[PDB]
């Protein structure tokens, strides 16, 4: 009997059968390498779909620029980035007329939020491209480095605290003839280390001051570095994109078509409501069709100039300063420069050699030495390449940075609802990459005529529908963002599942975080009761393994398990003991939002309650919900190097190695005989030698003459 | 030999730099250089705590009468340490201590 | 409802709905609030078993609300 | 150096045997998960 | 070496009805047969045929006393129903290393009722889901198999 | 360690701290030389501590080694490590040898 | 019938106990450190 798993589809609808095909909503490790080649291909494709536009030379950054907007309309079904401004303006006009007082209110709310916001908001983000060092650093570190450089350059926006002064100082820094900043430089090492020679070589960083001309800083600020996001943007762009996205979110929240920022069962409600609404107003005897459309090269076709036009149209009645503030982001994106990453690698098999060619030296060697695909890619990329290992890139959107504005543009495309006053009405939903289109007509022929008209219209707006990944069927069954809807039933394609291990804070905190994660997964991603209970079981298993807190009545052995077993033997209320103390777990679906301390309080032993919740215990000392007890301990978090200046100047003197060598013998002869606790190493040596001489004389290793000589020298030391 | 170490220490003290570094730098500071010399930071918090718990004294401890109330040893099991720590500026306690 | 969102994880799902009602300091009809549920369980135990009459009367005669038989409370 | 694109291969008969055998019931089990609190709500009973 | 040489060595040039067992191993056969064993045989208990290149079972004396037979490392693939008409008194069957395609090949053993142990190792039929259960309900007379019916005993 | 024991240096004798009553797998009492060999090999850090230290071999290549065997200066009294190649054991005559 | 006899061998699993024949002696383990020696019986 040869199994055939696909045969399940015979007895089960495919929508349910393929539920949760991918356990991971993130990124796999085996995805096609996103290196210099991938970014080169991305820029090549971005410039390829817009090569019929206007090509010119930027007078600021001196880089090639391509502008496809208002360019010739496509004559082929291939992707096109030529979005006419008039069509976009008309679509925005239609949206505004349909929703009176929407753009004004959204712009007002966005500007008020910007006025009340603070620079600290910029720290909530993923890896950010720091320009001072030209790398990827955490948001907080990047913001701190930018602030320090601004202070060095007589720019103190962060001092005022507001975000508006910070962005004003950013755009002012874009005007300084020379920009001075701090940078980190690594220098080799010569300090001792015991492997076989008491000598090792490493890298130590130091802070230095570096200055850059105006054009260099201008190019650096617009740079987009690469680490399914393809690149990250520095700090000079973060505030403006934040404001523009807040505006777009304010607009979208009141757009019934927008599929964002819906999350949870609200998504299912929106899907079913849209289907029901479209079916209700279907013409008597007409036909309703549904397209699960997808967009190819979504972010490689949208143009920053079109986003600038959308921002200008939306904020047509708003203070001029806010209009400029909103416009600062699209103009920055329209001049974005991509960084190609590390570079390539070329090898010689005959001599068994290999080397890494960095981006600036990409063209330093004949193209014949690159494989076919890289040769062609470099040949095509030559015009859009800079001498500093960067590529000019005017068009494109390099994945998600204006997702809300993309959704707004898609909703505008969906809001036309008719072309030529034909016998079809279209509508649907769209969330920043994917759209579901519902069209009502008389016969399927007119429905497909309407679908064709919608395809042409979105082409006019620069949105390219995917013919190779889209299909149409009678309304009632479709998909929308990995969520299959079928005549009321709803299923998910990919659902994130709890990862192995505890959260990584502490016993009570880890338990609370795990339970709240399970609860959130149930609420949002739609995890069934049995799956949630199994997740609880797995989390308990992992927690017990990590904290070595198996059941008190178990037969396992461990350093902590002996005390756990003794406590279990001495305790009467064994149902009230916490899991961390080998007690029984009692968590279930109905009580996934209650801390275990509160759950078990009524069953705890009063003596155990006092010991556990002692107001002054030595462990606690000085989101999720838990109880502050003896299980809220803190782990030692102290590493790296402090006292950097003193340590560096000491290590750079000379005699440190001799001190280490003298220390090593005596204080390694025994595993631990160090009077540690801030004792000066000289004092510890004096005490150690005094004790060694005492022991030598007592055992007879030394005569009285050597004894007295040693004490004489020890007397001369100063600690005797 | 005690005398050999003594004479070597005197010879080293003849030089000013060695005398200064020995007078100022403490035994606690001696460990720090070795750490960065052959140690650095890690990631993956879930596994980080897994490694930390298996160690002897991963838990920070407060200073006070209650901290000293718990013993150093218990049925052949260590609980805390006497010598002061650098980072926390206080004692460090083993996981079992909490259970105690 | 403030008291309904907190439990939402156990109330509503993608394709199921749990009928749940809140509570809070509804004390006074203690004895009654007890007997009913106890009685309910008896029926739940008797309907499944064959010939529910004798089993139901047996369980009802041998049940005590913490001091007294269910018959007195009823 | 040129990229070693994956080769092209025909149907492998051992994958069918893998699927057939891995779906059989053996004489041993290797799963021991911890316990959960008592079930009260009907949804908990269904999940259990 | 040939089947005849093995027959002569085992019988030592005596009457056919003098040995209740045979060892036909490492013997070349004409087109994959078991020649050299005449139908005159009347008493036989154990059999052993390994590396004989037997491709089919069509030549075998009619018998009523054999209880064990051993076939291995052969490319035989065909119906075994003929065993019922030739010797429906088999108790130990060994097909380890043989070449059988699907379950249908082992069907004709249903009509035999005295079989208690059947061996099928590294057989193309052995790599299937519920092959153990499917064979069991297909041959109810079977009391043993590759060795793990319910316990472990030795032949 | 072995050259130390063989040399019969008075410091090696004065560095003993335990006891010498060991035997072999056959259960025989050995001569004091081999008993000391086994004692010192079992406890290497016995004569090393009290042997005494000597300044490093200040020179182009001659460099010292500490008690921990790391290529660290402040070497043992007498011991020297040269960054050259020592080639020895010439004239392998295989001279006549008797067997008791 | 007796006590731990390393000579007879290590502890025997239930699989070997079930296939054992009458009159044959085996070794079993109750818990850690308390082995015992048993013998099959017809009754």
């Amino acid at each position: 009997m040869n199994i055939n798993p696909y045969f399940l589809f015979i007895d089960v609808p495919i929508q349910a059968a393929i539920s949760t095909t991918f356990p991971y909503t993130g990124v796999p490790p085996y995805s096609h390498g996103t290196g210099t080649g991938y970014t080169i291909d991305t820029v090549i494709r971005t410039h390829e779909y817009s090569n019929k536009g206007k090509q010119y030379i930027s007078d600021v950054t001196g880089c090639t620029m391509v502008d496809p907007t208002n360019g010739p309309l496509p004559e082929d079904n291939e992707p096109s980035a030529y979005a006419q401004l008039d069509c976009v303006l008309e679509a925005l006009d239609r949206m505004d007329e349909e929703h009176p007082g929407l753009f004004q209110a959204a712009s007002q709310n966005a500007m008020e939020t910007l006025m009340v916001t603070t620079v600290d908001k910029l720290t909530q983000g993923r890896q950010t491209f720091d320009w001072t060092v030209c790398r990827n650093q955490p948001a907080a570190t990047a913001l701190n480095t930018t602030i320090t450089s601004f202070r060095l350059n007589d720019l103190n926006g962060a001092d005022k605290g507001g975000l508006i002064p910070f962005c004003q100082d950013i755009i002012d820094s874009l005007d300084r003839p020379e920009m001075t900043f701090f940078s980190v430089k690594n220098i080799k090492k010569k300090l001792p280390a015991k492997n076989r020679k008491g000598f090792l070589i490493k890298r130590i960083p130091m802070k230095v001051k570096d200055k850059i001309t105006k054009v260099e800083y201008i190019k650096r600020a617009l740079s987009l570095n690469t680490m399914r996001a393809i690149a990250t943007a520095g700090i000079q762009i973060r505030g403006f994109v934040l404001v523009v996205e807040n505006l777009a979110k304010n607009i979208c929240e009141n757009l019934e078509q927008s599929g964002l920022p819906v999350g949870g069962n609200e998504k299912k409600a929106k899907l079913s409501n849209a289907v029901a609404k479209m079916l209700s107003n279907c013409p008597p005897g007409g036909i309703s069709m549904t397209v699960t459309g997808d967009n190819t090269k979504w972010n490689e076709c949208l143009n920053p100039r079109i986003f600038l036009a959308m921002t200008e149209r939306i904020t047509r009645d708003s203070p001029i300063w806010f209009r400029d503030f909103c416009s600062i982001a699209p103009v920055l994106f329209s001049n974005k420069i991509a960084r190609l990453g590390k570079g390539f690698m070329i090898t010689s098999k005959t001599k068994r050699l290999k080397a890494q060619i960095p981006c600036p030296d990409l063209f330093s060697i004949p193209l014949e030495r690159y494989n076919e695909e890289t040769r062609a890619k470099l040949k095509k990329l030559k015009p859009f390449f800079n001498e500093e290992g960067t590529a000019s890139l005017s068009p494109g959107m390099m994945m998600g940075m204006f997702n809300m504005l993309s959704t707004v543009l898609g909703v505008a495309a969906l809001g036309i609802k008719n072309i030529g006053n034909k016998e079809y009405l279209w509508d649907g939903l769209q969330s920043s990459d994917d759209f579901a289109l519902f069209v009502n007509a008389k016969d399927e022929e007119t429905c497909m005529e309407g679908i064709n008209d919608f395809y042409r219209t979105c082409k006019l707006l620069g949105i390219n529908m995917s013919k190779k990944k889209s299909y149409c069927n009678e309304t009632g069954m479709f998909e929308f963002t990995s969520m299959f809807y079928r005549d009321g039933f709803v299923s998910n394609f990919a659902m994130e599942l709890p990862s192995f291990g505890v959260a990584g804070v502490n016993e009570s905190a880890d338990m609370a975080i795990g339970m709240t994660i399970i609860k959130n997964n149930m609420i949002n991603n739609g995890m069934g009761p049995a799956t949630a209970q199994t997740a609880i079981q797995l989390f308990i298993a992992d927690y017990r393994y990590t904290y070595k807190c198996h059941r008190g009545d178990s037969k396992v052995e461990g350093k902590r398990m002996k005390i756990i077993k003794e406590l279990w033997e001495n305790t009467k209320g064994r149902d009230g003991l916490l899991v961390a103390d080998g007690g029984p777990n009692i968590y279930n679906l109905r009580n996934l939002h209650i801390p275990e301390i509160v759950l078990k309080y009524n069953l705890m032993d009063p003596e155990y309650k006092g010991r556990l919740l002692h107001p002054q215990n030595p462990f606690v000392g000085h989101d999720y919900d838990a109880v502050s007890g003896t299980h809220s301990w803190r782990t030692k978090r102290n590493r790296s190097i402090l006292n950097t200046d003193q340590r560096n100047m000491i290590l750079e003197e000379q005699c440190y190695a001799k001190c280490c060598n003298l220390f090593e013998a005596c204080f390694n002869s025994a595993s631990y005989r160090k009077p540690v606790g801030q004792h000066s190493m000289l004092e510890a040596m004096a005490h150690r030698l005094r004790m060694d001489a005492r022991l030598d004389y007592e055992s007879g290793r030394m005569s009285k003459d050597d004894f007295e000589k040693a004490m004489a020298h020890l007397g001369e030391i100063g600690y005797i | 030999m005690t005398l050999a170490k003594i004479e070597l220490l005197k010879q080293l003290l003849r030089d000013n730099e060695a005398k200064t570094v020995l007078k100022q730098t403490t035994v606690d500071q001696y460990n720090i250089i070795r750490k960065f010399n052959t140690s650095r930071i890690e990631k993956n918090p879930s596994l980080r705590m897994k490694w930390a718990m298996c160690s002897n004294f991963p838990l920070a401890l407060t200073k006070g009468d209650m901290a000293n109330r718990i013993p150093l040893e218990y049925k052949g099991i260590q609980l805390k340490t006497n010598a002061e720590d650098i980072g926390t500026k206080g004692q460090m306690c083993s996981i079992a201590a909490v259970t105690w | 409802s403030a008291e309904f969102i907190e439990m939402l994880h156990c109330l509503q799902g993608e394709n199921w709905r749990q009928i749940y009602h809140p509570g809070g300091n509804k004390l006074t009809e203690s004895r009654s609030q007890s007997m009913i549920v106890a009685c309910r369980k008896i029926i739940r135990r008797s309907i499944v078993a064959s010939n529910p009459l004798e089993l139901a009367v047996e369980i009802a005669n041998k049940t005590v609300i913490d001091t007294e038989p269910l018959k007195s409370c009823l | 150096e040129e990229p070693k694109i994956p080769n092209k291969c025909r149907v492998a008969a051992w994958v069918q045997t893998e699927m057939n055998l891995l779906s059989t019931l053996t004489s041993k089990r290797a799963l021991d998960l911890p316990e959960i609190g008592p079930d009260v709500a009907p949804v908990e009973h269904v999940g259990s | 070496m040939e089947m005849g040489r093995r027959i002569h060595l085992e019988l030592r040039n005596r009457t056919p009805s003098d040995v209740k067992e045979l060892v036909l191993d490492n013997s070349r056969s004409n087109e994959g047969k078991l020649e050299g064993l005449t139908d005159e045989f009347e008493e036989l208990e154990f059999l052993s045929t390994i590396n004989v290149g037997l491709t089919s079972i069509a030549n075998l004396p009619k018998l009523n006393k054999l209880k064990k037979l051993e076939l291995s490392d052969n490319r035989v693939s065909g119906g075994l129903e003929v065993l019922a008409e030739k010797c429906p008194n088999l108790t130990h069957l060994n097909l380890s290393g043989n070449k059988i395609k699907d379950l249908s090949t082992i069907e004709p053993l249903k009509k035999l009722e005295n079989l208690k142990s059947l061996d099928l190792f590294n057989c193309e039929v052995t790599n299937l889901n519920d092959y153990r259960e499917n064979v069991f309900k297909l041959l109810p007379q079977l009391t043993y198999l590759d060795g793990y019916d319910r316990d472990d005993k030795e032949a | 360690i072995l050259c130390m024991v063989f040399s019969q240096d008075t410091r090696m004798f004065q560095g003993v701290r335990g006891e010498i009553n060991f035997l072999n797998r056959a259960g025989q009492l050995l001569s004091p030389m081999y008993q000391l060999q086994r004692y010192f090999l079992n406890r290497s850090n016995d004569l090393f501590d009290q042997w005494g230290y000597e300044e490093s071999p200040k020179a182009s290549e001659l460099h010292g080694i500490n008690e921990s065997m790391n290529a660290s200066d402040y070497t043992l009294k007498g011991v020297v490590v040269t960054r050259n190649v020592i080639d020895d054991f010439s004239s392998t005559e295989t001279e006549k040898v008797s067997i008791t | 019938s007796g006590k731990y006899d390393p000579d007879l061998g290590d502890f025997k699993t239930i699989e070997e106990l079930e296939k054992l024949k009458p009159g044959e002696k085996a070794n079993i383990l109750l818990y850690q450190g308390k082995p015992v020696k048993v013998v099959k019986r017809k009754r």
